[PDB]
Order: structure tokens, then sequence, then C-alpha cells
DNA sequence: ATCAATATCCACCTGCAGATACTACCAAAAGTGTATTTGGAAACTGCTCCATCAAAAGGCATGTTCAGCTGAATCAGCTGAACATGCCTTTTGATGGAGCAGTTTCCAAATACACTTTTGGTAGTATCTGCAGGTGGATATTGAT
């Protein structure tokens, strides 16, 4: 009786924090759902290719930062960054 | 025992990102940092388009975001339009857009 | 007699580039648009590039960068590596 | 006293260019846009030599096929006078807009 | 402008489909904690190959003149929109069975070493040549009358 993950809670939760009082349909949330798994493999691929043509086996953080900034228009890479700097040095610090 | 999550403060899952990192061959290896910040950049882009989509779900006297709202959202919103643009949300439909010489009259 | 970088493009180039797209006749008013494309489309290829430099901690832009940059905006080039 | 119709050197032109694959932007002029450009995304930047080239065929590719839709879109609308509006709506079909 | 057909807009309204709920379990995640390996940053440096510039090259800015193209105006012909009408085909809800998919057993094939052999790339040197330009001479093309 397989089990399929999605990020289906997860985009429920922060659908919560932004908008307390709105619901969201199944097929809105799969949508939300393939979006996830989109740009995932999207900033992936490219981390992916950039250690590639730098002779790097390792995908660190910083690969993944220069993937959203080649993938992602002006201010949404912008405030990407952000916030992936920013939950990384959160997450160093707390250990 | 703390997750990853909670310990970069994040909703999205650090524990599974890191894992589809490692399924998915796209390196030898995969970093500690890597998929804290790739969730992290995940977490915001589905923030970003839900803060939108529930504005066009209550600009529609709607509670529930179906896939038009979002289609509304990503269209509405240069740079989502850009990420998306070559993408087709199911059920979305397009935006009330007619050419001018298409009008009455003059 | 300084001159702007982008009218160093000059009109003679520009007709020259139309020629070779069997361009035969052409408005006054395409030479400035064909710079604004030209530059669209500089940056675009640069700032990626450039992102690659960067990237590898370098100072110089290598052909390389160049030549990934166009693979990802869809603009693959045979010539240069890779 | 000798003169040419307006179009004979035209049409010349396109064959001219069309037996040839030289570039046809100076090197130089070119060369500098290029960094111009570039200085505004970082600074103190130099440029493999072949770097410069690649970018300039590129370019010139670029254009000259943007040149070739922009006349279909000359022609489509019974001109033979290519027109911003014609590079504007080739830009915009190609999702370029 | 005023009169009237007909679309459009809410507002409220019932059913209900789809969403939200909860209780119990559980397989596989995810984490934890320990021992073992190494990828790549950090630091030093050699030599490409890059920015610069001085002398040689040769393409383009320039203003005039008018060929011929574009766009406005006008108009006849007919294509395509609207709508009325008569009814076929799709939509929707209900019921047997193909094949997907889930689990387990088993072996042909692929990974992981390690050592033995070769080939492909650089480099120094020297060796070779296809053809871009130049020439010269005929013939074709274009434009004028």
């Amino acid at each position: 009786k397989t089990r399929k993950e999605s990020y289906a809670i997860y985009v429920y939760k922060v659908l919560k924090q932004v908008h307390p009082d709105t619901g969201i349909s199944s097929k809105a949330m799969s949508i939300m759902n393939s979006f996830v798994n989109d740009v995932f493999e999207r900033i992936a691929g490219e981390a992916s290719r950039l250690a590639h043509y730098n002779k790097r086996s390792t995908i660190t953080s910083r690969e993944i930062q220069t993937a959203v900034r080649l993938l992602l228009p002006g201010e949404l890479a912008k405030h990407a960054v952000s916030e992936g700097t920013k939950a990384v040095t959160k997450y160093t610090s707390a250990k | 025992a703390k997750t990853r999550s909670s310990r970069a403060g994040l909703q999205f899952p650090v524990g599974r990102v890191h894992r589809l990192l490692r399924k998915g061959n796209y390196a030898e290896r995969v970093g500690a940092g890597a998929p804290v910040y790739l969730a992290a950049v995940l977490e915001y882009l589905t923030a970003e388009i839900l803060e939108l989509a529930g504005n066009a779900a209550r600009d529609n006297k709607k509670t529930r975001i179906i896939p038009r709202h979002l289609q509304l959202a990503v269209r509405n919103d240069e740079e989502l339009n850009k990420l998306l643009g070559r993408v087709t949300i199911a059920q979305g439909g397009v935006l009330p857009n007619i050419q001018s010489v298409l009008l009455p009259k003059k | 007699v300084l001159r702007d970088n982008i009218q160093g493009i000059t009109k003679p180039a520009i007709r020259r580039l139309a020629r070779r797209g069997g361009v035969k006749r052409i408005s006054g008013l395409i030479y400035e648009e064909t710079r604004g494309v030209l530059k669209v489309f500089l940056e675009n290829v640069i700032r990626d590039a450039v992102t690659y430099t960067e990237h590898a901690k370098r100072k110089t832009v290598t052909a390389m960068d160049v030549v990934y940059a166009l693979k990802r905006q869809g603009r693959t080039l045979y010539g240069f590596g890779g | 006293p000798h003169r040419y119709r307006p179009g004979t050197v035209a049409l010349r032109e396109i064959r001219r260019y069309q037996k040839s694959t030289e570039l046809l932007i100076r090197k130089l002029p070119f060369q500098r846009l290029v960094r111009e450009i570039a200085q505004d995304f970082k600074t103190d930047l130099r440029f493999q030599s072949s770097a410069v080239m690649a970018l300039q065929e590129a370019s010139e590719a670029y254009l000259v096929a943007l040149f070739e839709d922009t006349n279909l879109c000359a022609i489509h609308a019974k001109r033979v006078t290519i027109m911003p509006k014609d590079i504007q709506l080739a830009r915009r079909i190609r999702g370029e807009r």
C-alpha cells in the first residue's frame, strides 16, 4: 500500500502563516506540490552543473546559492538568497 | 532531539530535502548547508506565491485558493511570471486581456 | 568627440547584420531599437557569465563562462570549448 | 554620371553577406560595450580574448536571426521596410517580451 | 436623447462534494552517536595571455538628391457573425475484469579494489601546404537614352 510523499503539510503550514483564514483545494495543493518539485529540480540541476564545471564533487550551500542567482529573476533571487543565508547561519550556530 | 528544520527555523523538511539531494544524483557528496539553504528558498518561494494567491482568493470573495487563484497570482506578478513562463497551471485559464483595436466605436 | 559605447555599434554595422538577415529596406528608427535589443541580450548573457566567474573566484570572464551562460539561456554555442 | 536604383545595392549586399561568415561589428567598440555592461555586475573584470569573441559570435547570430523574423513580420504587414514594431512583434512572439 | 430587449449583476438558498477531523498504528524515515576517509581551501609561484599603447590601416560620418515606398481615402464585393430552428451526441451514473503494482525469492552483472600496459595529449622541433588575396582579361548586369 505504497507511501507517496508530498510537500502538502508544509505548504499548508506556510499557508496558515500568511493567510490564517484561507484554505486550499486539493487541485491547488497538487499544483503547489508540483511547483516545489519543479523548483527543487531546477536548482539542484544548476547546482549539479555548477559543481561539475568547477571540478567539484560536493554540492554545498554555496553551489545552491549561485544556482538560485542563476535561476531566479532579479528580486526573487535577492530575497531567496537572504532567506537561505539566514537559515544556514542560524543552522550553523545551532548545535 | 531537535529537527534540523527547527534548528534552521524552517517549516519545510530539511531531512527530506537532504535525502532527495542524495537519491537524485546531482553530485558525489552533499554538504550539510545545502539542504538547509535549498529548503529555505523552497519555503520562501511557496510563501510568496501563497501570499499572492491568498489575495486573489479574497479579491474573489472566496476562502479557498483554487488553481485559478494561483494562476492569477503568478501571471499578475512579473517575476513569478518569468520564473514560470514555460509552465502550465492546469485549470488556471488566462488573464482578462482584450486588444485595443478590438473594442467598439472609437 | 566623446561618444557613448552603445553608439559605437554603428548604423553601417547594424545595416550589415540586417543584410545577412536578408533585409532590403530599413527604417531609420531601427538602429536605436536594435541597440536596445542588443543591450538586453548582452545584459542577460553577461550577468550569467559573471555569476559563473564570481563562483569560480576569478577576476577574468572565461570563454567557458560565456559558453555556459549561453547554454542555460538556450543559445548554445559551438566553437569555444565544452 | 552613374547611379544605382534604391535597393539594387541592398540586394547586392544581401548576397555578399549571406555568402560570408565574418563578424560585421567592429571588434573594439563591441569590446567596450561588453566591458561597460559587465562593470555593473562586478568591477575590475578582465576578459579572455576568446570570451569576448564567443559573446560576439552569439550576439551576431542572435541579431541576424532576429532580423529574419523581423523581416517576415514586415512582409506579413505587406511592407518591405523593417520597422521597430516588426522587431517588437517578433520578440513578443518568441516570448522575449 | 427615449424606449425596450436582453444581458448582467447581486442577493439569498439548498444540497452536498469535497475538505477537514481523529484515532490508531507503523514502516520508514530522520536523528543520534561513533569511528574512518578526504575534498578542497589555503598558500606559494610560474608563466600564460591580458591591458595597454604607438604606428599603421582603412571604414564611416557626412548632406544632398530624389526614387519609390508607405499609409490615407475611397469603395465594391462578399465573408463571416448572429440567430432561429430541429435533434444527435455527449455526459453522467452503474457494474464485470485487465494489468499495475506490491512483495519475495535468486543469480548474472556491476562495483571495488589492485596491478600491469597503453594511449592519447603536449611539446619541442621541425616539416609541410591549401588557399586567401592579388592580378589580368573576358562577359554579365544594370541603367541610361
